[PDB]
């Protein structure tokens, strides 16, 4: 059971870089790429397997590419902590930056690296044997995140075609941005990402920043704070094929108890506690309790109100000192609360998942050792608000057409901002059709 | 007794920053214990809690920390400025933000503030002339 | 309505030559605009839709969006003029297994796509007018094993020049259609 | 990697570029004899940008000194760090421009435009992944503009796809220095609408102005104008040569910042500027940067924004800082004054955040604002230009050199025509029934 | 497309002041003195927009406070002082660029070439004054007449606006127009100053005018569509400023179709008419200056 | 040809 990672764009390798950090010191290895002599803190010799292969004697690279068209953030990992542990070719780079135009790393740049990345991941999956499937990161703000990040997909899709493919995306936030052409690129990135991603888990950077600000009393925050809480759910969503528990869920489980519809794939992650470690060993915390903290909007990394929506069937992933009787007493309590409601059509909902060992903390970081906690993976129509205002917002552009010259420059048309447009429309239409 | 860590490269660290350095700025990890006041991982003895609603020195210091983390390093900070010479910088490793990238101190990451130059020196009235 | 209508072989829901064409239809206009001018080889009253997104600018069928109208006739027919710009028609249509399908055919795509729901499928059309046929039956058999039973609204975008849209119940020819459903 | 050719032209230019290379040496650390004195791997890391590293452990800049006379190149050897220039950058002719555009764009042009174009050839082939030009000249001279104009040209047939920076200086509207200003401004704005990829315009009054209110100088030389603006140029490109948390290259920013081909004409202001008194009584916080970014006061050109929208607007932001405080204030600042941003352009603001500052600042950041109201410079030049026009005054000295008053109609036919889009642009609504 | 563009003036004139009622724009007559006599031309330019906005004290100040511009404090005047009971009315106790007009009217002095030559009597024009609409009487043959010095100074008249002139003017461009063989080819440089002037000034009445006139000069001709596509730079601007002007009726018949008033419509043929003819290479440019813009094949 | 023949014409599986 072994899963590989695709890090694109400067947000997906920043993200990336704390996803290794962390991992590299789940399984004690340390950024020369090997565990040390003694200090052996891990027990079972195939933890490391779905992430680190084992090569020679005494060394473990992990499984991963940090691909990206400029190469000032993939030059910072060659000489930063980590020169021993990656692989020098898994570390690719290019000459030019897609500019946040995703006409041109769809159409001009990506087509020189896409063929490359693909020539790594093939041999990358050569040596897997028991593949569950690939989960990748990115931004559907710029350029190199969106255009050549759903090229590869798409590449990726046809190569393999029944391999699963988990997604990590950051999506713009309604009003605090860093980018202007931004909407062009999110639709048009969530055209393609539609057809051809299995499970899609949308993030927001501002969603984030409230949390870090309120939940972790960082008056100043910045993205290595959020990159670090990403791969705090990425690891929390992964332990299952890693470490042993009570009840265990693999990737493939994610799709069949998650997907009502092949094209309704887009999760609302959510994450508790987020505690800092002057308040964690002050107030205690049980499973009934986390799992309520899971549950506001509050908590959610992405800004829709699920009061808005109904819920679909909720994803549960618990780690630490959990049993099966107080989460499923617990969950019990979650259905009889009204201010939350789910389709009609789903009695079931909820599927849970326990696992022992507890999260790892990062030195340095922002969390604190926690006896257990909580990954909470939705899917409301909440989500349904989102693609509404995305859509207005393009279409507040699109009538003037604006900054639309650089988009046919590079190859494309308005044929495609036509039709991701009425996809969008119709993905919306779903939306409402299904939650009637 | 600030940090030292084990990378050497050809030029060495700038004095406003070498004299302080974090237990975090390692280039080996200590796997068997995690949690320990080396990495800050456990609740502060120093600093003001989170509810604190005083005036801490700090203000404008720290970036991406929360609050006894940055009390504790602009408390570091503003303590041992008296080594250092008069126009110190005011910024340090410990106050930014700890990314994964620069955890070893392989490289010279912050150097520009603190060095000497003429980037914005204008001519004052005594020292003005007219490029006769 | 439409439920208790006769429902014969012939089934209008709008028509460009009267008092009120858009009576039942819901105008849904944004930086675009709906006129009735005479158009200059036909020698007769047209409606003209024309808008900047063909996305925005559209009139539906029933005006009430909860509210469906019900025709159980297998053809729709429309009455086009080609504009040389972006245009686009989305059907409802009720299968025997009681779930809705959208049947969207659009001049500025390539590829034919099929969902559970939706069904898009490119178009090409011809200098000036054209009557295009749609045969509901044979696109729900063909996109899905289910079956036509009823259509539940029809919506049309901008950049076109409508008139005389109406269902049927079989392949008319040119010779046996009536004097009114004529293009001259 | 990426390549910067720079080209200064005329007297303005020359001096100009050569204060900007000098205090640019002086940023990556090497002295006014060319060797390296750094102190930092960051620097050694991005020098090929600019400089080219010659045997014997000595560098010279990527730069190109034009001219139709010594007496500029005898002054800009002479000057400190006039000795890292190679000699064979030094190209100039020995007639003079006269302040004639003709004499510069037909005359002495073609004899002169040979040679330059060689060394460009050369410079530009010597590297490999050239990333675009970079060229300050004035706008009222005649070799300046009309030397400078027929370079761009030649250049834009030469090299179609790559970046193009030309930092202008305008005519000053309330004193002119040269009688014969508007018949060189507006044949070069003609040009450069159609040549250029972006006019990032300055202004000398301006210059003025800011170095006597802000830094309350008492007797400002032309040493201090070229030292803000080789500064703006420093922050301009600091990205390319320093790691940071969110990147920006001059593609990305040309991509973020024109909506519409034609639309290039920027204006510019640079943060933080203060007087020595006030230096050691601020603190330094993003804020304390913002609210001074964004006065109409600081900006270094006579279009005052007040009088229009702002299209769109950048800041690169320098110093490791916190991103939530940067495009918060971004948010704030667009959403209080909401009037004087366009209406159908939502998150108007781009933002950018590079880890290195400057040296003895320890933080900064430079504003690049695509604003409608830069149409009142070229209104003012027009109506000064056709005050000329009318009655024929000092049209002996150009139409008695090969030129016609076609060509002088046609430039004012597409001046006129640039400031009425630029107020069809402003005065335009998103729902678009309003103005009719 | 209208087979005589002339042929509505008239009429349309006389509905617009009477039979609609709505008031007719009365302006630019200042110093065309009398009849008989020569009209003084003013200096002015017609084509120029002299805007040139003039906020000297009530434009607001940057405040380095709060990011939100404000207005400046009043000035405290002596004749309101402090009254008795003020105090506690205290405690009982927006700024946007001006205008940017660009679809305002732009003022043209009735100063064109085809007046002055008009009034000098160099022309040999003449009104029929028939029953139906009045043709032109040509005293020459129109066959034989030099092009090159008569169409710019006719094309310069059809911004004019008074009565007399403007019908004399677009009759006879229409004349030459259809009457002209291989002679328009040599002089189309010649007539993108006057075109370009009409376009400027944002009157309704000329501006359809002038896009029915560049319809017919563009159609009655061989391969003038090869030639205008250079010139494009100075025409399209005017196009893309009153592109998507257009009246927008439910369900109700634009009445007013015989007559082309709606310029929305024009401007779009126009621009099909322009791709069609003379089309290699020609719907690039088109879609530089008009952003909108859809190829017709 | 055929990424635009079965592009222009409507095909089912
Ligand atoms: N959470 C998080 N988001 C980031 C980070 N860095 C960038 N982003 C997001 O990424 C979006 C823009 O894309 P980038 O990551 O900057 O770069 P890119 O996706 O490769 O696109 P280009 O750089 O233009 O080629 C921004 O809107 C940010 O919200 C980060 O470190 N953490
Ligand atoms: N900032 C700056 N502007 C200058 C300098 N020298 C000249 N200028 C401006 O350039 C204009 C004159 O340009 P000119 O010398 O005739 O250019 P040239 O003759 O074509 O090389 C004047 O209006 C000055 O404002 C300088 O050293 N710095
Ligand atoms: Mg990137």
């Amino acid at each position: 059971r072994e899963v590989i990672s695709i890090h694109i764009g400067q947000a997906g390798i920043q993200v990336g870089n704390a996803c290794w950090e962390l991992y590299c010191l789940e399984h004690g290895i340390q950024p020369d790429g090997q565990m040390p002599s003694d200090k052996t803190i891990g027990g079972g010799d195939d933890a490391f397997n779905t992430f680190f292969s084992e090569t020679g004697a005494g060394k473990h690279v992990p499984r991963c590419i940090f691909l990206d068209l400029e190469p000032t953030v993939v030059d910072e990992v060659r000489t930063g902590t980590y020169r021993q542990l990656f692989h020098p070719e898994q570390l690719i780079s290019g000459k030019e930056d897609a500019a946040n135009n995703f006409a041109r790393g769809h159409y001009t740049i990506g087509k020189e690296i896409v063929d490359l990345a693909l020539d790594r991941i093939r041999k990358l999956a050569d040596n897997c044997t028991g593949l569950q499937g690939f989960l990748v990161f990115n931004a559907v703000g710029g350029g190199t995140g969106s255009g050549l990040g759903s090229l590869l997909l798409e590449r990726l899709s046809v190569d393999y075609g029944k391999k699963s493919k988990l997604g990590f995306t950051v999506y713009p936030s309604p009003q605090v941005s860093t980018a202007v052409v931004e909407p062009y690129n999110s639709v048009l990135s969530t055209h393609s990402l539609l057809e051809h991603t299995d499970v899609a888990v949308m993030l927001d950077n501002e969603a984030i920043y409230d949390i870090c600000r309120r939940s972790l009393d960082i008056e100043r925050p910045t993205y290595t704070n959020l990159n670090r809480l990403i791969a705090q759910v990425i690891s929390s969503l992964t332990a299952s094929l890693r470490f042993d528990g009570a009840l265990n869920v693999d990737i493939t489980e994610f799709q069949t108890n998650l997907v009502p519809y092949p094209r309704i794939h887009f999760m609302l992650s959510s994450y508790a506690p987020i505690i800092s470690a002057e308040k964690a060993y002050h107030e205690q915390l049980s499973v009934a309790e986390i799992t309520n903290a899971a549950f506001e909007p509050a908590s959610m990394m992405v800004k829709c109100d699920p009061r808005h929506g109904k819920y679909m069937a909720c994803c549960l992933m618990y780690r630490g000192d959990v049993v099966p009787k107080d989460v499923n007493a617990s969950v019990a309590t979650i259905k009889t609360k009204r201010t939350i409601q789910f389709v009609d059509w789903c009695p079931t909902g909820f599927k849970c998942g326990i696992n022992y060992q507890p999260p790892t903390v990062v030195p340095g970081g922002d969390l604190a050792k926690v006896q257990r906690a909580v990954c909470m993976i939705s899917n409301s129509t909440a989500i349904g608000e989102i693609f509404s205002r995305l859509d207005h917002k393009f279409d507040l552009m699109y009538a003037k057409r604006a900054f639309v010259h650089w988009y046919v420059g590079e190859g494309m048309e308005e044929g495609e901002f036509s039709e991701a447009r009425e996809d969008l429309a119709a993905l919306e239409k779903d939306f409402e059709e299904v939650g009637a | 007794s600030p940090n030292s860590t084990g990378t050497v490269t050809q030029y060495n660290h700038p004095m406003f920053v070498s004299q302080r350095l974090t237990g975090n700025f390692t280039s080996q990890f200590e796997m068997n214990s995690l949690p320990s006041h080396k990495y800050e991982t456990l609740p502060i003895r120093s600093g003001h809690l989170p509810g604190y609603q005083g005036h801490v020195p700090g203000g404008v210091g720290a970036i991406a920390q929360r609050k006894p983390a940055a009390a504790m390093h602009t408390m570091t900070h503003l303590a041992t400025s008296g080594s250092l010479p008069k126009g110190s910088p005011q910024t340090d490793m410990s106050l930014v933000d700890l990314r994964p990238e620069q955890r070893s101190m392989a490289k010279v990451y912050m150097y520009a503030e603190g060095a000497k130059t003429s980037f914005l020196k204008f001519p004052t009235p005594k020292t003005f002339d007219h490029r006769n | 309505m439409f439920k208790n209508a006769f429902q014969s072989g012939f089934l209008s829901v709008l028509y460009s030559i009267g008092s009120k064409p858009l009576e039942i239809w819901d105008k849904q206009v944004s930086n675009g605009h709906i006129k009735r001018i005479t158009d200059a080889d036909i020698q007769s009253s047209v409606l003209e839709i024309m808008g900047q997104n063909v996305s925005t600018t559209y009139i539906t069928c029933p005006a009430d969006p909860n509210k469906t109208l019900g025709i159980k006739l297998p053809f729709l027919v429309l009455i086009i003029k080609n504009l040389n710009k972006y245009f686009s028609f989305e059907v409802q249509v009720l299968d025997d297994k009681n779930v809705r399908r959208r049947f969207r055919a659009s001049n500025y795509q390539s590829t034919t796509r099929v969902k559970p729901f939706i069904c898009t499928m490119p178009m090409r059309l011809d200098s000036g007018w054209n009557q295009i046929q749609f045969n509901l039956s044979d696109f729900t058999r063909r996109a899905y094993g289910t079956n036509y039973i009823e259509t539940l609204r029809v919506q049309v975008h901008a950049n076109c020049r409508i008139r005389r849209i109406y269902f049927s119940d079989r392949l008319y020819s040119e010779e046996e259609l009536p004097a009114e459903f004529k293009l001259f | 990697m990426r390549e910067i050719v720079h080209i200064q032209g005329g007297q303005c230019g020359n001096q100009i570029g050569a204060k900007f290379w000098e205090v640019v040496s002086d940023e990556h650390g090497i002295d006014p004899t060319g060797t390296y004195h750094g102190d930092s791997d960051l620097q050694l890391e991005r020098i090929n940008v600019y400089f080219n590293e010659a045997t014997g452990g000595r560098y010279v800049p990527r730069a190109i000194l034009m001219d139709l006379e010594p007496g500029t190149m005898d002054s800009v050897r002479s000057g400190p760090y006039g000795q890292i220039f190679r000699p064979d950058n030094f190209v100039f002719g020995q007639t003079g421009a006269g302040n004639n555009w003709a004499k510069g764009h037909y005359t002495e042009g073609a004899e002169l435009i040979d040679s330059v174009l060689d060394v460009v050839r050369k410079e530009a082939e010597s590297c490999d992944c050239l990333q675009g030009f970079q060229v300050c000249h004035s706008l009222g001279g005649g070799t300046g503009s009309g030397m400078g104009t027929l370079l761009i040209s030649k250049i834009r047939e030469e090299y179609p796809d790559r970046m193009m920076l030309t930092f202008s200086v305008v005519p000053s509207p309330k004193v002119s220095d040269t009688v014969v200003e508007p018949y060189n401004a507006t044949l070069s704005v003609h040009q450069l609408v159609e040549n250029a990829d972006e006019c990032m315009v300055l202004d000398n009054e301006a210059l003025y102005d800011i170095c006597f209110r802000t830094l309350k100088l008492t007797t400002p030389t032309f040493g201090d104008l070229n030292h803000l603006i080789s500064a703006v140029m420093s922050g301009i490109t600091c990205c390319l040569r320093f790691p940071g948390q969110l990147n920006a290259d001059l593609r990305k920013l040309a991509v973020n910042l024109i909506p519409f081909p034609r639309l290039h004409f920027f204006m510019v202001g640079f943060t933080p500027l203060t007087s020595r008194g006030s230096q050691q009584y601020r603190a330094l916080t993003v804020p304390e940067l913002t609210q001074q970014m964004w006065d109409a006061k600081n900006m270094m050109c006579a279009a005052d924004p007040r009088h229009g929208r702002y299209l769109t607007a950048s800041a690169l932001f320098r110093g490791r800082m916190s991103t939530k405080e940067v495009d918060e204030q971004m948010l704030n600042v667009q959403n209080k004054n909401s009037s004087y941003f366009v209406e159908w352009i939502p998150n108007n603001v781009k933002s950018s955040v590079c880890d290195i500052p400057p040296k003895g600042l320890k933080m900064s950041a430079t504003f690049i604002g695509n604003s409608t109201a830069i149409q009142e410079m070229f209104k003012r030049v027009s109506e000064q230009f056709t005050a000329m026009f009318r009655r024929k005054a000092f049209l002996h000295w150009y139409t008695g050199e090969g030129m016609d008053e076609m060509e002088f109609t046609e430039a004012e036919s597409n001046m006129n025509d640039l400031v009425s889009e630029y107020q069809q642009y402003q005065d335009a609504s998103a729902e678009e029934e309003g103005e009719f | 497309m209208n087979g005589d563009v002339a042929g509505s003036l008239f009429t349309s004139t006389y509905r617009n002041v009477k039979l609609a009622g709505k008031a007719p724009p009365a302006a630019n007559l200042s110093g065309t003195g009398s009849c008989f006599d020569t009209t003084s031309l003013s200096p002015a330019r017609a084509g120029a927009h002299k805007a040139l906005d003039v906020q000297k004290d009530e434009l607001p100040v940057w405040s380095k406070s709060t990011l939100s511009y404000k207005y400046p404090a009043g000035r405290p005047n002596p004749t309101g002082f402090l009254k008795k009971g003020d105090g506690e009315m205290i405690k009982t106790k927006k700024p946007s660029p001006p205008q940017a007009g660009a679809y305002k009217r732009r003022e043209n002095p009735p100063n064109t070439a085809f007046r002055r030559f008009y009034e000098r009597g160099d022309l040999p024009i003449a009104v029929d004054h028939r029953g139906s609409k009045n043709m032109i009487a040509w005293k020459v043959d129109i066959e034989k007449l030099d092009y090159h010095h008569y169409l710019p100074i006719f094309f310069d008249g059809i911004r004019e606006t008074q009565e007399p002139y403007r019908f004399l003017a677009v009759k006879g461009v229409e004349d030459m127009l259809r009457v002209g063989g291989s002679k328009i080819l040599p002089v189309i440089p010649q007539l993108i100053i006057p075109i370009k002037t009409a376009l400027n000034t944002r009157d309704h009445s000329v501006m359809c005018i002038t896009l029915q006139l560049l319809q017919k000069l563009v159609l009655s001709a061989d391969l003038v569509g090869e030639a205008l596509v250079p010139y494009y730079r100075q025409i399209l601007p005017i196009f893309n400023l009153y592109k998507n002007k257009n009246k927008n009726l439910g369900d109700g018949i634009d009445y007013g179709q015989r007559n082309y008033d709606c310029l929305g419509e024009l401007i779009a043929d126009t621009l099909a008419l322009f791709e069609q003819k003379g089309g290699d290479d020609a719907f690039i440019n088109i879609k530089y200056m008009v952003p909108t813009y859809e190829s017709s094949v | 040809l055929e990424k635009l023949r079965l592009r222009t014409y409507p095909t089912f599986i």
